[PDB]
Protein backbone atom coordinates (compact mmCIF):
# COMPACT_ATOMS: atom_id res chain seq x y z
CA UNK A 1 0.00 0.00 0.00
CA UNK A 2 1.11 3.12 1.54
CA UNK A 3 5.18 3.38 1.58
CA UNK A 4 6.51 5.64 4.63
CA UNK A 5 10.49 6.64 4.82
CA UNK A 6 11.68 7.17 8.24
CA UNK A 7 14.42 7.26 10.69
CA UNK A 8 15.50 4.94 13.67
CA UNK A 9 14.68 7.14 16.75
CA UNK A 10 17.45 6.85 18.84
CA UNK A 11 16.72 7.86 22.74
CA UNK A 12 18.18 8.23 26.25
CA UNK A 13 16.13 8.24 28.80
CA UNK A 14 18.17 8.00 32.08
CA UNK A 15 18.08 3.94 31.85
CA UNK A 16 21.78 3.06 33.05
CA UNK A 17 23.84 0.33 33.59
CA UNK A 18 23.63 -0.17 37.68
CA UNK A 19 26.85 -0.14 38.91
CA UNK A 20 28.30 -0.07 42.72
CA UNK A 21 28.84 3.18 44.91
CA UNK A 22 32.20 3.71 46.07
CA UNK A 23 33.40 4.24 49.88
CA UNK A 24 36.88 2.19 50.64
CA UNK A 25 38.95 4.43 49.70
CA UNK A 26 37.88 7.37 51.79
CA UNK A 27 38.18 5.07 54.80
CA UNK A 28 42.38 3.39 54.66
CA UNK A 29 45.25 5.53 55.41
CA UNK A 30 46.13 6.21 52.29
CA UNK A 31 49.93 7.25 51.73
CA UNK A 32 51.67 8.10 54.78
CA UNK A 33 54.62 7.22 52.44
CA UNK A 34 55.52 8.07 49.12
CA UNK A 35 59.41 7.89 48.57
CA UNK A 36 58.96 4.42 46.91
CA UNK A 37 61.34 5.86 44.01
CA UNK A 38 64.68 5.97 46.28
CA UNK A 39 64.14 2.66 48.02
CA UNK A 40 65.27 -0.21 47.03
CA UNK A 41 62.75 -2.99 46.17
CA UNK A 42 60.34 -0.30 46.02
CA UNK A 43 60.09 -0.94 50.04
CA UNK A 44 60.20 1.73 52.58
CA UNK A 45 60.88 0.29 55.76
CA UNK A 46 58.73 1.80 58.66
CA UNK A 47 60.55 1.93 62.16
CA UNK A 48 58.18 0.96 65.34
CA UNK A 49 59.32 2.74 68.25
CA UNK A 50 61.09 1.03 71.41
CA UNK A 51 59.21 0.76 74.80
CA UNK A 52 61.43 -0.35 77.97
CA UNK A 53 60.55 -1.70 81.40
CA UNK A 54 61.41 -0.54 84.90
CA UNK B 1 27.21 -2.57 130.07
CA UNK B 2 24.21 -3.35 131.72
CA UNK B 3 23.17 -4.55 135.05
CA UNK B 4 20.12 -5.09 136.88
CA UNK B 5 18.16 -2.28 138.40
CA UNK B 6 18.23 -2.73 142.17
CA UNK B 7 20.39 -5.30 142.49
CA UNK B 8 22.13 -6.05 145.38
CA UNK B 9 25.61 -5.97 144.42
CA UNK B 10 26.94 -2.78 142.82
CA UNK B 11 30.00 -3.88 141.22
CA UNK B 12 30.20 -2.03 137.73
CA UNK B 13 32.61 -3.39 135.40
CA UNK B 14 34.94 -0.59 134.04
CA UNK B 15 35.38 -0.48 130.16
CA UNK B 16 39.00 0.17 128.27
CA UNK B 17 39.66 2.86 126.18
CA UNK B 18 42.78 0.97 124.13
CA UNK B 19 44.03 3.21 120.87
CA UNK B 20 45.01 1.21 118.36
CA UNK B 21 47.55 1.58 115.10
CA UNK B 22 49.52 0.49 112.37
CA UNK B 23 52.86 1.47 110.62
CA UNK B 24 52.72 3.17 106.55
CA UNK B 25 56.49 2.04 106.01
CA UNK B 26 58.65 3.58 102.65
CA UNK B 27 60.32 0.50 101.25
CA UNK B 28 60.65 0.44 97.88
CA UNK B 29 62.78 1.93 94.84
CA UNK B 30 61.19 2.04 91.81
CA UNK B 31 63.74 2.50 88.82
CA UNK B 32 64.49 2.09 85.27
CA UNK B 33 68.41 2.47 83.84
CA UNK B 34 69.88 2.38 80.98
CA UNK B 35 73.55 2.30 79.49
CA UNK B 36 74.78 2.99 76.13
CA UNK B 37 78.53 2.35 75.37
CA UNK B 38 80.10 5.26 73.49
CA UNK B 39 79.75 3.69 69.99
CA UNK B 40 75.86 3.44 70.85
CA UNK B 41 75.07 7.00 72.02
CA UNK B 42 77.15 8.14 69.34
CA UNK B 43 75.97 6.20 66.32
CA UNK B 44 73.20 4.69 66.85
CA UNK B 45 71.30 7.39 69.26
CA UNK B 46 69.84 10.28 67.06
CA UNK B 47 67.15 12.70 69.01
CA UNK B 48 67.75 10.85 72.94
CA UNK B 49 64.67 13.11 73.84
CA UNK B 50 62.22 10.32 72.43
CA UNK B 51 64.40 7.78 72.14
CA UNK B 52 65.54 7.62 75.79
CA UNK B 53 64.15 10.12 77.75
CA UNK B 54 60.81 9.58 76.74
CA UNK B 55 61.14 5.64 77.14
Amino acid sequence: AHIFVKPELVAEIGVKQLQREIVLPGLVWTNPLTDFGGSKNDTITVRVPAITTA
Amino acid sequence: NRRDLRDPDRTVIASELVEHSFGVTLDKHVYAALKFTDEQRTLDIRDYTKQVLMP
